[PDB]
């Protein structure tokens, strides 16, 4: 599971 | 010409992988890098200053508006008025702190479906004034990561963060089917060119094909890393898959061989086939938009942006490419033939 | 090591000038940058550390030895090994302080004619198997800038610093004729593919053609800057000219059109056609080796070296390119098809 914050930071 | 071709070269980046483990650098045919319907280059023509990371982008048909999904809202930009510096509309979709992850226009351009980091998909009427919310689909999955519309416009497919694929009857707003299989989030999705099969990629390292009539999983491809993006060639035969590993894998549909393409240094976050199917683009966390020949992946052009490229779209006539940026903007490119 | 092409794009750099004044960017045909006999990559495989600026280079036929002309010394290198990297012999000139400007082999590969910034042409026996100086041909001009050997090997043409082309009978070791006309040093020279016409470039801003039998001047072309290099296409029809500005011009022989090509930022020091005639290279004070499609000059590759590139040769088999450098070395490139 990936949120955009995970993907970016 | 105005711009002219100039040939470059790299250490071999494109490989054919046969049924066994065997990996051969692709010898490019004469029309790999040049030919009818093959771009010569891409020219940046607009920057759309959303002001939040653009996780989703789509372009209208006819091309005149672009939709950028950021944090809580979709902004609508009129690119047929090149001087505009701000949106013409804003669609308030989710909580201001939740990212939009996908936005899809219905084939006729009257309706936009939006999903992201929330339980609700919003359906927007785009017939004037004043784009307005027409309906909501409420799932019990925490988030939507990707959407696809059936070619007849009747159904919306939503890739859920729990790995399920929700099938929504749009007319009556009812979840009519759920494809169960993915054991982590379903991250991407496309439909086969004959419209009979669904193809999905997952954070469980699989690609799965599904029969749309019967509802059953048909194939499974297990990889060594997570899948972030995928695209089905509109003329058939080939599925491109963007990997967390930085590879693009071009799978020969039903067959044991594939192409492995290595021109990213990080995760491949998005990909999209041109409508003619003869080429596609991939985008990376490494800031690159790569254009690739179908199927074997000769590198047609590369554009290096200022930040991670999270999302992309190509217009219906293959004339424009839009990309969404970690630098809180979208870029419009014109494809020059 | 395998390499693959990757297409790129530049602002228009290749222009066609027709018989009327008209100047238009070239629309490249589909085989401009791609095809049988067109390089896809130039791989640097050897550095030859001469230790003086390398102002002349030549390669044996068959490909085996490279000759590098420096200051008061020609070194001989054996490239049948990579890799390697050390000279196998050296030819020490009368006074060791004058730059060598040109060296050329007779077809049998055991005679080398050497000329440069002294009033003497040297004939070296390389039978041998260790080199011996066979004759010294003395001129009253202080320097030779370039040499050409007649296709029948009987005659050496020397471009003198005074503008004269001296014709030497090699077997008898004797000055037989002078082509007079250039009103400043002749810097470069080639023979037409039929063997009947001499072409020379000058620091008087002209290119001249000469009847090798009649003995005198046929055509003249007047230019805006000094001429530093030229080559005649081995398959006929085209004459490439390298200029003090930075332009490469490709003149249509006996016809009134030309191409003008702009990818150098400085003087075009040297130039050489592939023996198949389908492409050629130029080298620049700007450190570039540029490869160009015949005649219209689509950019096949560019290689940026550490320093000024003063000289080049391409092997008779089109497999190798050798460049001479202001960094006191030569570079051997393997041409990858």
């Amino acid at each position: 599971m990936f949120s955009i914050d995970n993907i970016l930071a | 010409d105005y711009f002219q071709g100039a040939m470059g070269s790299k250490p071999a980046y494109s490989f054919h992988v046969t049924a066994d483990g065997q990996m051969q650098p692709v010898p490019f045919p004469p029309d790999a890098l040049i030919g009818p319907g093959i771009p010569r280059h891409a020219r940046q023509i607009n920057t759309l200053n959303h002001g939040e990371v653009v996780c989703a982008v789509t372009i209208s048909n006819p091309t005149r508006h672009v939709y950028t999904g950021g944090k809580g809202c979709v902004k609508v930009w009129d690119i047929s008025h090149p001087g505009n510096k701000s949106p013409v509309s804003q669609l308030d979709c989710l909580n201001r702190d939740n990212y939009i992850r996908s936005c899809k226009l219905l084939p006729d351009g009257c309706t936009l479906i939006v999903g992201g980091e929330a339980s609700t998909l919003s359906i927007w009427d785009l017939a004037a004034p004043t784009p307005r919310i027409k309906a909501e689909l409420t799932s019990s999955a925490p988030a939507c990561y990707a959407l696809a519309i059936s070619p007849d416009s009747k159904v919306c497919f939503s890739c859920c963060s729990d790995g399920n694929i929700a099938v929504w009857d749009l007319h009556n707003q009812t979840l009519v089917r759920q494809f169960q299989g993915h054991t982590d989030g379903a991250s991407c999705i496309d439909i086969s060119n004959d419209g009979t099969k669904l193809w999905t990629g997952g954070l469980d390292n699989t690609v799965r094909s599904w029969d749309l009539r019967e509802g059953r999983q048909l194939q499974q491809h297990d990889f060594t890393s997570q899948i972030f993006s995928l695209g089905y060639c509109p003329t058939g035969e080939w599925l491109a898959v963007g990997m967390e590993s930085s590879n693009v894998e071009v799978l020969h549909v039903n067959k044991p061989d594939k192409y492995q393409l290595h021109l990213h240094e990080s995760c491949v976050l998005s990909l999209k086939f041109a409508y003619c199917g003869k080429w596609f683009v991939s985008t990376g966390k490494d800031n690159l938009l790569n254009a690739w020949r179908t199927p074997y992946g000769a590198s047609i052009f590369q554009s290096k942006e200022s930040s991670s490229v999270l999302s992309c779209d190509i217009s219906v006539d293959d004339k424009y490419i839009v990309t969404g940026s970690g630098d809180k903007k979208a870029t419009v490119y014109e494809v020059i033939y």
